């Protein structure tokens, strides 16, 4: 979260926080409290955005799942809406502790390492992220859509 | 500058700046026409300030202005409230640029060599902050008194 | 008792550590610059100055044997506390056997 | 490291799930005394060199340790002895701050205690010496901080034992 | 010379580790412990042993200890090879 | 670096003296435009890789010369796509290190960090300087496209990129 | 001690001590007896050198004795008079071990770290050691004075 | 570091004697089949990428691993997972080659048991991932060739657990 | 670095030569005053402080470069003045034992001059602090020893402007 | 490392007394035998060379350790031979000077043992090796130096055995 | 030299000489005046140590001068007996300098490189240098002939 941010960068300099970093660890803990809501408004659409973004990859990507492509099927299809249960989950779990650590730590690195031992087209997902976002925010009011947009494009950017 | 240091620290990932830090630099930026009130009443309380502040110190260090010691005389007086009148400068620079690096630049990278090379006792230096931080926080309000407390305290931290 | 014995043989040992130089700076002559005259500026040190006398008095004094006393008197709490309950335990004994004495059960 | 938000964070992470309304109920605990560390950590932080300084000498100064024959006789030695006492405030404090006495785990207690066997330092007067400095340090910031810096004082203990 | 002439808070040089070494001190410990990279994914040099067990001085074992910590490097065994336990001279 | 306050308290502290109105005249101007200047680096966050691929294209369709072969004398471009891969590497940079100081107010973080050593690097490849002012400039008029309404967002996203043009230029007039 | 540092020097570069090493060595061990001697000198004339010593440090340097100074106290008087003790006894080591390996070991690394953990002004503890040079350079002979204050020249510059 | 070859004249010169009729024979075998080796190599690194992909898929990628709790859950522990196996394949390549199994103990198994250990890999996983690699090999490189590359695959799974 | 003894052995070994009577009687010029070099450098090292403290107040204590806008106004660049007066104290006492000026070449002046070019430190005020600080040590170590030390005090200054 | 002059001063310095007359007479102990250890590590240093190629041919040359397959075969095992040799002889030479052994747990003896048996080296092979060169090394010196000498090769065969 | 020494050791650790350092050198220039007359009784009797030393080494090594050695020939032999005068004349150096310093940076550095290049063989180089050892030796007193004979050995040491 942002206090082991400040407190590991000032481990390495042997100091205690500064004034500026202080009041950057006291401006996140006040708003801490906005962000234990938004994140549970997410947790209850969870099942509801996969509706929404399933939609959309396969009408932009469409020879992704026609006969011809190598990993489509009928066996693997049954447990697709369990999906964004992890990835927007780690959406939630960024935007409890907020900074991109939980979204980088885990995802961003070793994620094109990760696909390319397949072969798989990587801007895919890319896609389906930069999608993803599109459908949170029909399911989301406009003053709290400025608040999980940011932690979205690190996404795209961290994928490319 | 809390801008600065954002920007230094997103440019040592090689990467652009995030949701972490673009919330910390409107933290800053919201909280601007604050600081410049601030920093302005202690720029218009300059003397009152560093003379009640060294009145203070030479009833709590009276061996500085006895017979012998480092500030005895009225020129030896003169310029001891000269130093009191240095760092009251600086406090209103880190006020305004949101953390505390152009105190450091200026006025306590290297302080002990310079007073260790004058003569003087760098516990009476940091004595007379203390003072001057007492009536500092006489002049505003509850809450500015803490916001203005962090950069004294900084100082004091240093010089010690 | 026995750690409050070695105490008190650790505060013997922390004098004569420091008697031949108690006695060698008790003919010395130690003048200072403020503090005993009223015509010389003391600032605080007219007295003291404000809420430094502390709790008791001796806890503003620095010195091995003023340390080491403080170690007394935190280890003689301890003894007069525990021996101040072995009082109230010896009268509940007592105000059990006096049942016992008396025609009862045992 | 972790602190009281990645533990959460962290727990919820390996069993797969999102955080729930139980472990939602102690994070408003850490965010609703934000601010009480957050004062605590810059009074801790400009009175350093005192809380050392009489935290030493309520401890050390008295007993035969300073005298000849003992640890942190020298002067080489006195200061290397209170230079690991400036380390244990500074990571008490993260401690206090992040909410969470993981750091002392992996940044103060790692392989720490088998360096102090072979050197000789006495284990039992160290511990003596953070204790001391709890107290010293629980007047400065009051009772309420003094109480959660006394959970990292005896946190390094704990494990020096 | 050695780490310790008083270098502190407000002074010229940074602020770094400092050892309680003498000039040329010559005591050495042998340590045990294991470090990843943890960040060979990001610039992909060559995969090396972390498991390492070496000498190492004590004008150095403060900020090596030091490092490996910060380093997320978890300390295995540290013995004393060489040198005495509490010798006042002779430690150069 | 030194964002837009630091250079008017450094300019006030070569003085002796304190900040009076003239001083904080300034640092109020940039405490207006620093809630739109967030506005700006938040959409280049976001348009970033896109940003790139149009600047590239419309840069290589009106100088087809630079995906050509490079010529005896062994010019560096976007010949093969080593080189190709490298130089859309430095499209990044422009793109990333003038979003830095649309924030920070001030051309400092540029010349310190991208312009101190630059055409002695690209002298030194045979990189050539003309195109890669064009597209820094191309980068300009693209993301002023997204700010059409209002007109004061153009004079802060056009100040990194002018800056880039102006320090890169030979000087022949 | 000259044995030791001589030897040192030549584990170091892994050969042999040389032929001036070894002259060296020879002309160490030919003034044993004079060593012996003048360090017999200072270990008899303790009291004299210590209390004449740090008699005249209490008149220069009245303010550690003044209140609020270091050594205020008829303890803490007590207490500045054992360390002048302390670095007579070392500077005896010094005399008969042919070097300053004794001194510095013991009392001059890390002196300034812990004087200032004290609160003790470092300029007065050298002060002191200069009241205790001449004292004890009055008590030997014209070329014994001269050696002995080069050990106690060397304790002057690592206290500054 | 040393061959077949090198271990052959190794054996005469500990007794000091010349290079005797018994000796070419396990040296003539080393050189008859030195073709067969360096036709499997080139096979081998023209194709490692696509013999990890399977190896994975075969044992290690529908398990309770690649799930949350389990090893292999985050992306920089799944990238950690094949680039261990490719360095496995080359070095079980380099061995094929020399026709002695000494350059595994040198640059490979030098602290990995003890390096597995510490972090909490799982040996048994792994060893299912290497007796997984080894099998595909044996289709892409042939029947006999396959089985000499499968010799220094057990070997590295030998010495592992 | 080579000092009166070794510049008479190189002048010597540079032709072929033996030691004769003209390079003897160097050889006696440095013995001859071998022991008030020693006694020189002694004095140097305890008052080096006293020396440097007393050089500043009478050059460059008051002047335009304590205030803003001159040169060593801040506290970093007054720290950074004093340790270049202390490299000058302790190389022309180096020089002032070797009895030859090559070490003030090789360690301290080669390149020094660019060096302040660059940085915009004022030639002519430093120079002006090594006379002040050429004074001072003067009346410390007498007239005999004081002229020595001299020597190589106008070394730098000549060897700077 | 610590002399015979630094463990009488380190004796004293952990009671804080001074040098006393029982101090006193083992420093006289070594002053008076001091310019006889001078003389005796000069004559070592000279004939070090001769005192380890009469010891090896009359030790250990036509062994079967110098034999195919044995220790100190190849040219590198016989350079090592004898560069453990020299080892051992300059050290010895360090703790006869010191007059204190200390020299030689912390730079040889260290660990030196599990070393020679991890290798294979024959220790009992090596000190009868340094016995053989406590002879020849003992008929330079003479017996009143050779008793010094012939204390610490005892010292390297005892710690080593 | 032994100044020369004293001065780059204290060098590296960034400090003044300590007393025990300067004895060294005190000592040293008292040697002086012995110095120079022992090395004005070698350089007195070149043509002597020289021709005397040539002549028993071959007698201890006649292969060298017969058909087929190196030094056949008058010429080879003439500059056979030319290298002895240059390490006779380095000894001369060493003696007068205080230390082997100037018989290690003149004719030690890379003279194994040098004489196996020239096909010379450096073991009887070495059989020369004793042989000069010898009859030098002979010229001296007690203890004059044991500190020459020292800076024999050591050439040879490091010819080996
Ligand atoms: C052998 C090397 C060595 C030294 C030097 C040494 C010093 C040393 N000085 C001490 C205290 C002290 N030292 C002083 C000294 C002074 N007050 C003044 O005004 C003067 C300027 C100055 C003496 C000249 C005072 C007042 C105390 C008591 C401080 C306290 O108890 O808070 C203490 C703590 C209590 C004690 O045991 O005395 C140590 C360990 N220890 C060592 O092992
Ligand atoms: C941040 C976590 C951390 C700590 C704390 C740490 C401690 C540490 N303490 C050390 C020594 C030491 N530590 C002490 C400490 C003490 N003496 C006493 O009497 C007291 C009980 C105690 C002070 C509380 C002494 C005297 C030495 C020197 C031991 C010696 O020289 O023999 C050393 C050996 C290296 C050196 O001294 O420079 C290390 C590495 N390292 C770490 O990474
Ligand atoms: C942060 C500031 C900054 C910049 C800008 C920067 C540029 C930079 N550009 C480089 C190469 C290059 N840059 C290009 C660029 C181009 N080719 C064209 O035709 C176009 C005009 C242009 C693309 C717009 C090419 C082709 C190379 C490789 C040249 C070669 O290897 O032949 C290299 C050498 C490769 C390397 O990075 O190791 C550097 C350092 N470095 C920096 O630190
Ligand atoms: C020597 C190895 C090598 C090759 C081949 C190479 C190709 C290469 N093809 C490119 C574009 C292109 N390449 C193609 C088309 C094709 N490409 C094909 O190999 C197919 C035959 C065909 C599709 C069927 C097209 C349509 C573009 C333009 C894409 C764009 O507008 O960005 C570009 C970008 C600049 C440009 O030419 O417009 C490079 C550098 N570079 C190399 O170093
Ligand atoms: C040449 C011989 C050699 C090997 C093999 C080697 C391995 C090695 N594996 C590592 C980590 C790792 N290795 C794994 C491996 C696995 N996880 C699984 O589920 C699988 C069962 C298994 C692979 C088959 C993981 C997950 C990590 C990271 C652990 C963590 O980040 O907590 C690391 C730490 C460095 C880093 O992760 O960047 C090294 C050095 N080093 C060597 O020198
Ligand atoms: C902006 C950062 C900064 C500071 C702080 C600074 C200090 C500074 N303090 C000075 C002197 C002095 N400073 C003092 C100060 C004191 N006497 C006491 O008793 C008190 C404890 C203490 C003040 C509270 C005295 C008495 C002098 C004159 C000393 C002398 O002339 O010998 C001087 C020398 C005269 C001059 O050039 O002005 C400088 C440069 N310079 C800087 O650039
Ligand atoms: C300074 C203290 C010190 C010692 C003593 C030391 C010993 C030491 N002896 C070694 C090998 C060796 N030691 C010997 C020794 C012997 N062969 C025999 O027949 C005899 C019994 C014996 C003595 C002549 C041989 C033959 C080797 C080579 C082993 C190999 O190359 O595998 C090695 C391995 C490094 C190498 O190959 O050179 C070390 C480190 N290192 C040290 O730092
Ligand atoms: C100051 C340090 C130093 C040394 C030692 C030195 C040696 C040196 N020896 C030389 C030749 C030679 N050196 C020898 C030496 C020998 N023949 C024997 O039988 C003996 C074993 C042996 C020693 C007396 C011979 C025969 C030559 C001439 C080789 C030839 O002409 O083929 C030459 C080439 C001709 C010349 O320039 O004189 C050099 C430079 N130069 C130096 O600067
Ligand atoms: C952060 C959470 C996380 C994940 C998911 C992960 C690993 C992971 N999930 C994957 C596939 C996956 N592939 C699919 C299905 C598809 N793939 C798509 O992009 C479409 C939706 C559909 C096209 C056919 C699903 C649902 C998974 C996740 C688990 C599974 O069903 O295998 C793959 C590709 C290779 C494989 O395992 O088969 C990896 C490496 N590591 C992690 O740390």
């Amino acid at each position: 979260s942002l206090v082991t941010q400040v407190i590991l960068s000032a481990d390495d300099e042997l100091r205690y926080p500064t004034a500026g970093e202080l009041e950057t660890i006291s401006s996140y803990l006040k708003t801490g409290e906005y962000r234990i809501r938004l994140i549970s408004i997410l947790q209850g659409k969870e099942q509801e955005i996969i509706r929404l973004a399933s939609k959309k990859i396969f009408q932009l990507h469409p020879e992704y799942i026609a006969p011809g492509g190598n990993a489509s099927g009928a066996r693997q299809r049954a447990l697709c809406l369990r999906d964004y249960g992890w990835y927007l989950r780690l959406i939630t779990y960024a935007i409890l502790a907020g900074d991109k650590e939980p979204l980088e730590k885990i995802g961003i690195i070793g994620v094109r390492e990760m696909y390319n031992s397949l072969g798989v087209p990587i801007i895919g997902m890319i896609d389906a992220i930069k999608c993803l976002k599109e459908a949170t925010v029909e399911v989301i009011s406009q003053e709290e859509e400025d608040f999980v947009a940011p932690y979205y494009d690190y996404i795209i950017q961290g994928m490319s | 500058s809390i801008v600065t240091k954002s920007i230094v620290n997103a440019d040592a990932e090689a990467r652009y700046l995030s949701p972490g830090e673009l919330d910390r630099i409107k933290s800053f930026v919201l909280s601007g026409q604050r600081r410049l009130r601030i920093a302005q009443t202690l720029t218009e309380n300059r003397e009152r300030i560093v003379k009640q502040g060294g009145q203070q110190l030479f009833q709590r260090r009276p061996d500085v202005v006895s017979p012998g010691g480092n500030a005895y005389g009225e020129e030896m007086t003169a310029t001891c409230l000269r130093d009191l009148d240095y760092y009251l400068r600086l406090v209103t620079y880190g006020i305004i640029a949101g953390d505390v690096t152009p105190i450091e630049e200026i006025g306590l990278v290297g302080v002990k060599e310079m007073y260790s090379a004058l003569g003087t006792p760098i516990s009476g230096v940091a004595e007379g902050i203390r003072c001057m931080k007492d009536v500092a926080c006489s002049l505003l309000s509850g809450e500015d008194a803490a916001e203005v407390g962090f950069y004294f305290d900084y100082t004091l931290a240093a010089m010690q | 008792q026995i750690e409050l014995d070695a105490a008190y043989t650790s505060l013997a040992s922390s004098r004569a550590f420091l008697a031949p130089f108690a006695a060698m700076a008790a003919d010395m002559d130690i003048r200072p610059l403020y503090g005993k005259n009223p015509q010389v500026f003391a600032g605080q040190f007219l007295g003291v100055g404000a809420g430094q006398w502390g709790k008791t008095g001796a806890d503003t004094v620095r010195g091995r044997s003023r340390r080491v006393a403080a170690d007394i008197g935190v280890k003689e709490f301890q003894l007069e506390r525990v021996k101040q309950l072995v009082v109230d335990l010896q009268r509940a004994l007592a105000l059990e056997d006096a049942e016992a004495d008396a025609p009862a059960t045992s | 490291m972790q602190d009281a938000i990645t533990s959460v964070i962290n727990a919820a992470d390996v069993q797969g799930k999102y955080l729930d309304a139980n472990s939602v109920e102690k994070l408003r605990g850490y965010f609703q005394t934000g601010e009480l560390r957050v004062r605590a950590a810059a009074t801790i932080a400009a009175n350093a060199a005192t809380i050392i300084k009489e935290a030493v000498a309520k401890s050390l100064l008295y007993s035969d340790i300073t005298r000849p024959g003992g640890n942190m006789y020298t002067t080489r030695r006195y200061a290397a002895c209170i230079r690991d006492l400036d380390y244990y405030l500074r990571y008490a404090t993260y401690g206090m701050l992040a909410g969470d006495p993981s750091i002392l785990d992996e940044r103060v207690l790692n392989g720490l205690k088998e360096t102090y066997n072979s050197l000789g330092v006495p284990i039992g007067a160290t511990i003596q010496a953070i204790q001391a400095m709890k107290e010293v340090t629980g007047s400065l910031v009051g009772s309420d901080a003094g109480k959660e810096m006394g959970l990292y004082f005896d946190y390094i203990c704990s494990g020096l034992s | 010379a050695y780490d310790m002439d008083g270098t502190g808070a407000g002074s010229l040089e940074p602020r770094g580790i400092k050892s309680s070494a003498v000039e040329k001190d010559s005591r050495c410990f042998k340590v045990t412990f294991v470090l990843p990279s943890q960040s060979r994914l990001y610039t992909f040099r060559e995969l090396q042993n972390v498991y390492t067990t070496k000498m190492v001085p004590f004008s150095s074992w403060y900020a090596e200890q030091q490092r490996i910590q910060k380093m997320g490097g978890k300390i295995l065994k540290v013995e004393l090879v060489a040198g005495g336990q509490m010798r006042s001279v002779g430690n150069q | 670096m030194q964002d837009i306050i630091t250079s008017v308290i450094n300019q006030y502290d070569l003085s002796g003296r304190y900040l009076d109105i003239k001083g904080i005249n300034q640092i109020n101007n940039y405490f207006d435009t620093g809630l739109k200047r967030l506005m700006i680096a938040k959409l280049i966050n976001k348009e970033a890789t896109n940003l790139i691929k149009e600047a590239s294209e419309l840069l290589f369709i009106e100088q087809p010369e630079l995906l050509r072969p490079c010529g005896n004398a062994f010019i560096g471009n976007a010949y093969t796509t080593r080189r190709y891969a490298a130089c859309i590497r430095d499209i990044e940079y422009y793109l990333r290190y003038s979003a830095y100081s649309i924030i920070a107010g001030n051309n400092s973080i540029l010349d310190e960090r991208v312009l101190d050593g630059l055409k002695e690097t690209y002298n030194s490849l045979l990189v050539p300087i003309g195109p890669t002012i064009r597209v820094i400039q191309l980068l300009k008029e693209i993301i002023q496209k997204k700010f059409s309404t209002e007109n004061i967002e153009n004079a802060i996203i056009a100040e990194p990129f002018d800056y880039l043009a102006i320090n890169l230029s030979d000087k022949n007039l």
